[PDB]
Parts: structure tokens; sequence; C-alpha cells
């Protein structure tokens, strides 16, 4: 019969997270079975950055403390797995972090770098003091979801990383009107991420992968 | 007063009321770091 393809693209960010799109006015009845198939392929497999590896200069095992920290080295390699960092024109970088004195070590104390942009800045990740101080390189690279360490000298520290940028999403149909038809539909997507990819960019990308799947079907 | 707060430790300072002798008085309390259990499980301890 007669279909009116979807071809704009409506994007009302309010904030680095949780934008809110409305991609078109649909058809009667494909609200539903293209609001959900978008819903089921971003919160699936969208691409991400994560350190993967933590090397210290200081430690042997994650178990062990380091003298003049406050946060253990298991509580300082979790406080890594909640980083945004974004990646340009590189698939696996190696970052560095050294601060001495009594400071709050923060997501922002890693050295600048022309191709890694690191969203959060106030994202604590260790307490320092006097008594001594810290010093690690950080490895990062890109990835679809997520692989635990056993699935991927001594003092290398693997650590389960998640590549995925999408935190929550949710979708509702309303109805919309472009004075040619009576019924039609229209679809918005809550899309909740960490601030890494462009929600606008997670469209097409997520257009591209079901296309892909079904232009060998 | 709490002196100093480390990792593996913690250091207080008595206060001048609460002292049995004629002194500062300085308590030390070393943490249990990473240790096995009877069921061979976790044991250690975090400042707060």
């Amino acid at each position: 019969n007669e279909f009116l393809t979807p071809r704009h693209i409506d994007v009302q960010v309010v904030s680095q997270t949780r934008a809110k799109i409305t991609l078109e006015p649909l058809e009667r009845g494909f609200g539903h079975t293209l609001g959900n198939a978008l819903r089921r392929i971003l919160l699936s497999s969208m691409p991400g950055c994560a350190v993967v590896e933590a090397e210290i200069d200081g430690v042997l095992h994650e178990y062990s403390a380091i003298e003049g920290v406050q946060e253990d080295v298991i509580e300082i390699l979790l406080n890594l797995k909640g980083l945004a960092i974004k990646l340009h024109g590189r698939d696996e970088v190696t970052l560095t972090l050294a601060k001495k004195g009594s400071g709050v070590v923060t997501a922002a104390d890693i050295q600048l770098d022309h191709d890694v942009e690191i969203i959060n800045g106030d994202h604590v990740i260790a307490n320092l003091a006097d008594n001594g101080a810290l010093n690690m390189k950080l490895k990062v690279a890109r990835g679809r979801g997520y692989e635990p360490a056993d699935a991927r000298s001594i003092g290398r520290l693997q650590l389960d990383a998640s590549f995925s940028p999408v935190r929550r999403v949710s979708y509702v149909v309303e109805n919309a009107r472009v004075e040619q038809r009576t019924n039609l539909d229209k679809l918005v997507l809550d899309l909740e991420t960490n601030g890494t990819l462009d929600p606008e960019e997670a469209i097409r990308r997520a257009a591209t992968i079901l296309q892909q799947q079904l232009a060998a079907f | 007063v709490i002196d100093s707060v480390d990792a593996s430790r913690v250091v207080v300072r008595v206060a001048d009321d609460e002292v049995e002798t004629g002194e500062a008085g300085v308590d030390i309390y070393n943490l249990t770091k990473y240790t096995r259990s009877n069921q061979n499980t976790c044991i250690n301890q975090r400042p707060l």
C-alpha cells in the first residue's frame, strides 16, 4: 500500500544525560513494533570506552593496600569503572595519573590528551594524605558489551570492563498530525546515557544494525 | 580527635580530659587486611 517514510531527527537535549528524541510521525501501528525494536538495540550493543587494565608501580596484587591512601586498591579499581571516557581517533590509548600531597584524586588529574576526553571531572577516585602518594597508568579500549577479565610483570591488574554508554531507555507513543492523514503516531525515546555518545548519533547507529540484519534476510 | 587515617591503620589523639596519667596519650589501631577465615572467606577492615 502506501507508507510515510520517517525522515527527521528531533532531539531535545536537556542535559548531558536523559536526551528526549522524537523521530517523526510513523504509520499507524509502527509505534510499538519500531519503538520496542530500537530499545532492544540500544540497551544491547552500543560502542563505548572503558578501562581494561590499570598498572600501579607500587602494588603487586589488587588485595594488598598501599600506604598514604585511604581507599583500598580494590576500591580504587572499582572507582575507575565509572569513568566516562570518549575516544576520537584511536582504538586503544594509555593514560597516566600521578599526584602527591594531601589532595583528593579526581578524574581531572589524569594527563590531558588530544584523542581522549573525560566527561565526568568530579568523580572521586581516591583520597590521599601527607603520608604517601600514588602513580598509575590506565589503558582503555573499544568494545561492544560486557567482557570480564577471564574471557579476555606481576603488576598488571585486569578489570572487568562494560562498554555500554546507555543506562535506561523508555519510549511512549503519542498521536501526530501532518494535515495529510487522520491516524498517525509519533515515537518519543527517553534515552539516557553517561554523556559519552551523541543521542542523535545513537539512532543512526541503531538503524544501521537493524538494516544490516534485514539485508541478509 | 583523629590524628591521621590510613587504609592499614588509624591513629587518634586522645583528648585532654580522658587521660589516666599525666601525659598526652596516643592510641593506635592497626586494621586487619585481607586474611583467611575458618570457612575460607575474606576478612578485612576499612576506615570510616
